[PDB]
């Protein structure tokens, strides 16, 4: 289930271990782009929320 | 050096080189100016003497 552009849906995510790699390892992808951060570096970090 | 990737971190170094490089230099040039002023009343000290 994903929301419309407008009324979109939100999830706050806490309390996890983050393995960002299960993501951009998927096949389906146009855009990995990334602002402020790298991709290669989101499994090194701790994000505050 | 830990958020974002070798070369998008670089246009950032290269500008935060720059900004402590440009808060150096007219440091350096209060500095000198401070000294040529030191230097002229040690020599009107030294003559008072």
């Amino acid at each position: 289930r994903f929301a419309s552009v407008y009324a979109w849906n939100r999830k706050r995510i806490s309390n996890c271990v983050a393995d960002y790699s299960v993501l951009y390892n998927f096949a389906p992808f146009f855009a990995f782009k990334c602002y402020g951060v790298s991709p290669t570096k989101l499994n090194d970090l701790c994000f505050t929320n | 050096l830990s958020r974002l990737d070798p070369p998008e971190a670089e246009v950032q170094i290269d500008r935060l080189i720059t900004g402590r490089l440009q808060s150096l230099q007219t440091y350096v040039t209060q500095q000198l100016i401070r000294a040529a002023e030191i230097r002229a009343s040690a020599n009107l000290a030294a003559t008072k003497m």
